[PDB]
RNA sequence: UGUAUUCAACGAGUUUAUAGCCUUGGCCGACAGGCCCGGGUAAUCUUUGAAAUUUCAUCGUGAUGGGGAUAGAUCAUUGCAA
C-alpha cells in the first residue's frame, strides 16, 4: 500500500478549485473557500472516507460523496450551529456556503449595509475598521 | 454537666494575645480542668500596596501595608458557669474573646 | 497486581479496549462532531477517544472517590490560546464528563457518593484490578 | 532556493531502493530516509514500520520525538 | 428639579455610586476589606487604621 | 398587480406577514441582541415613541409621508411597524433625518445617525515628526 | 495539533431577602450558558485547588496542520441601555 497506484492524481478539481493530491484528504479539502479543518473533518467522517489516505489516492465517487455531504449538511445530521450560514437573512435557511457562493453572500451583506446608510456599511465603504478598534496607531497601510 | 467549651481569641498584638492565652490556661489548670490548646491558626496578613505619590509624577514607588491578625483556639471540658467565671479575668485592649459550645 | 503497580498509559489502553469489548457503553450521537473542550481547536484524532476518556475517568474515580463533573472539567482542561493575547486556563466539556459518568454508573462501576460526586464500587474495583492483572 | 519535492507515496524504483539499501544503513531515522530516498517524513515513518515488520532492522531506542533504528545484522 | 428627573439616573454601580468615606472623592477608592477610602486618604490614615510598613 | 424583481423578505417571511405577526413570533426571527432586549421588557420611553409614530402615521394625509417625530432614543430597535416612518434622531448636536425602510428592521436608530464627522486629513502640523 | 499522564505558592470570598460574595454536588446543553439541592463571615466550605513540562500518535520544511490580523453569519451572559 506504500507504493503509489497508477490512478494516483497529483491535482484534482472541486468547485473550480485546485486541490493538491499530495495533501491528506482532511486538509486537502480545506483549500475550498468556506471549508475549514473542523468542517472538513466532519464531512470526511460523515462520508465514511478513510482519513489516513491522501487526496489523490481516493476515487472520484468519494469526492462526489464529500460534495453531497457538504451541500446537504442537514441530511447527514450536521447540527445547525456547525454551519457558516445560519439563519439566512432572506431565505432564513441553514446551509454551508462555499466557493463563489460565499463571496456572493459577503457582497450581499456589505451592499445591504451600505444601501441603508448603516454605520457599519459606511465604515466598510470608507475602508476603516468596523469592530470598534482604535485607529490612531495601528492599521496603518495607506 | 461537662461540655467542650470553645474559646476563640483574636488580636493584632502577639504579646497581649499570648499573655491572655497563658492566663486562661493557668486559670483552667488551677480548677483541675482539662485544657486542649491553645491552637495557633495561620496568621492572617491583610496586605494593601498603594502608590506613595498623591499624583502621577516621579518614579512609581509603592508602600506595602500589612495588618496581621492572630487567632487562637482553646478548648475546655467543663460547665458553662466555670468557664464564664474563668473568662471574667481582666483582658487587655485589642484582644477579642468569644465563648461558644462545640 | 493492581492498577497502582502498572503504568497509567498501558492500563488506560487496556481498560479502554475492555470497555469497548464489553458493549454496554452507549455512545451519544455527537461523539464524532464535538470537541473535548472549548479550548481545543480540533476534535480528538483517535476514533476511540470516548472509550479512552471513560477508562481514564474510571481510573481517576478509583484513585479518588469524591470527584464531580466540575472536577473532571478542571482535570481535563488546560491552556487556551487567545490569538494575540496571552494564554489562560480553561475548563473542558462538561457534557462529555456527565455522559461518561452516567454510562459508567449504568455498568455498576461507580455510584453516587453520600458526600457528593462519584465513588468506585466493589465491582468496579474488581474489574479494574483484573484488567491491571491481565496487562502483563 | 528550490523547494524539496518529497513524495508522499512510494514509486516502484524508490520502494525497491529502500528494500535494497535501507537494511544496510548504520543509522536509520525518518529524517535520514527522507533525505536519502527523498520521501516525506510520514512516508519515512511508514517505511521504517514496514522494515521493522520485515525484521530487516532493529530498534536501538524509541521515543516520540526521536526514533533510532539500525540494521538487524552487521 | 422635578422629582422624577432630578437625580433620577440609577447609581447602583460604577465609580459614580461610590465615594471616599473621608473626603468624598470618587477616584482611586480602595474597596478591599471594606475600607472604602481613597488611596490618598488611606495613605494618610494608615497608621491610625492599624496598617504597618514592614517591607 | 405589480411585479417586484426582488421582493423583500426577512428569514423567509414576506413584508406583509411581518406586520400581522405578533411580537412573540416576531422576536424569534430577530438576532440574539434584540431578542434579549425584548425579553427584558421595554421601558416607558420606547412605548411612547412607538405610540407617537403610530399617531403621526394616522394623521398623515393619504399618499403623503408622515410628519417628523424627533427623539433622543438612539438605542431604540427598529421593528417592522415603524417601516415608512420619518424620524429625527439626535446625534448629540442635531436631529438627523431618515426614513425607515424594510431593510433596517432589527437595527438601532444610532446606526443611521452618525455622531461624528468623518475625518479628512489636512497637512501635518508642527511636532508631527522628529519624535 | 490530538490523546494519556500529574507536581505549587501568595491570596480572596455573602445583606440571606426564594437570592446579593467564593462556589462544591446533581440535572439540562456541543459550547457558551441555564435550573435545582446545598457549604463557607472561613487552617472547618470553594480549595480533591495551574501551565510550561512529561508521555504516545498525526503533521514533514510547504507561509505548511506556523501565524492569527481582518471580516461575515449566528448564539448566550452583565447591565436601565451593548
Ligand atoms: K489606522
Ligand atoms: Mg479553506
Ligand atoms: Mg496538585
Ligand atoms: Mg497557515
Ligand atoms: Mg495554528
Ligand atoms: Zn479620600
Amino acid at each position: 500500500s506504500l507504493v503509489a497506484n497508477e490512478e494516483f492524481q497529483h491535482i484534482l478539481r472541486v468547485q473550480n478549485t485546485n486541490v493538491d493530491g499530495k495533501q491528506k484528504i482532511m486538509f486537502a479539502m480545506t483549500s475550498i473557500k468556506g471549508i475549514g479543518r473542523r468542517f472538513a473533518n466532519i464531512a470526511c467522517k460523515k462520508a465514511d472516507i478513510d482519513m489516513n489516505k491522501r487526496a489523490g489516492e481516493l476515487s472520484a465517487a468519494e469526492l462526489d460523496s464529500l460534495m453531497v455531504v457538504v451541500a446537504n449538511p442537514r441530511q447527514f445530521k450536521i447540527p445547525d450551529w456547525f454551519l457558516n450560514r445560519q439563519k439566512d437573512y432572506k431565505d432564513g435557511k441553514f446551509s454551508q456556503v462555499t466557493s463563489n457562493a460565499l463571496d456572493m453572500k459577503l457582497r450581499d451583506d456589505l451592499e445591504r449595509l451600505k444601501k441603508i446608510r448603516n454605520h457599519r456599511g459606511l465604515r466598510h465603504y470608507w475602508g476603516l475598521r468596523v469592530r470598534g478598534q482604535h485607529t490612531k496607531t495601528t492599521g496603518r497601510r495607506g | 454537666q461537662i461540655h467542650k467549651i470553645r474559646i476563640t481569641l483574636s488580636s493584632k498584638n502577639v504579646k497581649n494575645l499570648e499573655k491572655v492565652c497563658a492566663d486562661l490556661v493557668r486559670g483552667a489548670k488551677d480548677k483541675r480542668l482539662r485544657v486542649k490548646g491553645p491552637v495557633r491558626m495561620p496568621t492572617k496578613v491583610l496586605n494593601i500596596t498603594t502608590r506613595k505619590s498623591p499624583c502621577g509624577e516621579g518614579t512609581n514607588t509603592w508602600d506595602r501595608f500589612e495588618l496581621r491578625v492572630h487567632k487562637r483556639v482553646i478548648d475546655l471540658f467543663s460547665s458553662a458557669d466555670v468557664v464564664k467565671q474563668i473568662t471574667s479575668i481582666t483582658i487587655e485592649p485589642g484582644v477579642e474573646v468569644e465563648v461558644t459550645i462545640a | 497486581r493492581t492498577v497502582k503497580d502498572v503504568s497509567p498509559h498501558e492500563f488506560v489502553k487496556a481498560y479502554a479496549a475492555h470497555l469497548k469489548r464489553s458493549g454496554k457503553m452507549e455512545l451519544p450521537e455527537w461523539t464524532d462532531i464535538v470537541k473535548t473542550g472549548k479550548l481545543k481547536e480540533l476534535a480528538p484524532y483517535d476514533p476511540d477517544w470516548y472509550y479512552i476518556r471513560a477508562a481514564s475517568m474510571a481510573r481517576k474515580i478509583y484513585l479518588r472517590g469524591g470527584l464531580g463533573v466540575g472536577g473532571f472539567r478542571r482535570i481535563y482542561g488546560g491552556n487556551q490560546r487567545n490569538g494575540s493575547r496571552p494564554r489562560h486556563f480553561c475548563k473542558s466539556s462538561g457534557s462529555v464528563a456527565r455522559n461518561i459518568l452516567q454510562q459508567l454508573q449504568n455498568m455498576n462501576i461507580v455510584d453516587f457518593d453520600p458526600k457528593g460526586g462519584r465513588r468506585i464500587t466493589s465491582n468496579g474495583q474488581r474489574d479494574l484490578d483484573q484488567v491491571a492483572g491481565r496487562i502483563a | 532556493k528550490e523547494k524539496v519535492n518529497n513524495m508522499v507515496l512510494f514509486d516502484k524504483a524508490t520502494y525497491d531502493k529502500l528494500l535494497s539499501e535501507a537494511p544496510k544503513y548504520k543509522l536509520i531515522t525518518p529524517s535520514v530516509l527522507s533525505d536519502r530516498l527523498r520521501i516525506s517524513g510520514s512516508l519515512a515513518r511508514k517505511a521504517i514500520r514496514d522494515l521493522m515488520a520485515r525484521g530487516s532492522i532493529r530498534m536501538v531506542s524509541a521515543h516520540a520525538s526521536q526514533q533510532i533504528y539500525t540494521r538487524a545484522t552487521n | 428639579g422635578h422629582s422624577n428627573i432630578w437625580n433620577a439616573h440609577p447609581k447602583n454601580y460604577g465609580p459614580g455610586s461610590r465615594t471616599c468615606r473621608v473626603c468624598g472623592n470618587p477616584h482611586a477608592i480602595i474597596r478591599k476589606y471594606g475600607l472604602m477610602c481613597c488611596r490618598q486618604c488611606f495613605r494618610s490614615n494608615a497608621k491610625e487604621i492599624g496598617f504597618i510598613k514592614y517591607r | 398587480k405589480k411585479r417586484t424583481f426582488k421582493k423583500f423578505s426577512y428569514r423567509g417571511v414576506d413584508l406583509d406577514a411581518l406586520l400581522d405577526m405578533s411580537t412573540d413570533e416576531l422576536v424569534k426571527l430577530f438576532p440574539a441582541r434584540p431578542r434579549r432586549r425584548f425579553q427584558r421588557g421595554l421601558k416607558r420611553k420606547p412605548m411612547a415613541l412607538i405610540k407617537k409614530l403610530r399617531k403621526a402615521k394616522r394623521e398623515a394625509p393619504p399618499g403623503e409621508k408622515p410628519e417628523v417625530v424627533r427623539t433622543h432614543l438612539r438605542n431604540m430597535i427598529i421593528v417592522p411597524e415603524m417601516i415608512g416612518s420619518v424620524i429625527g434622531i439626535y446625534n448629540g448636536k442635531t436631529f438627523n433625518q431618515i426614513e425607515v425602510k424594510p431593510e433596517m428592521i432589527s437595527h438601532y436608530l444610532a446606526e443611521f445617525s452618525i455622531s461624528y464627522k468623518p475625518v479628512k486629513h489636512g497637512r501635518p502640523g508642527i511636532g508631527a515628526t522628529h519624535s
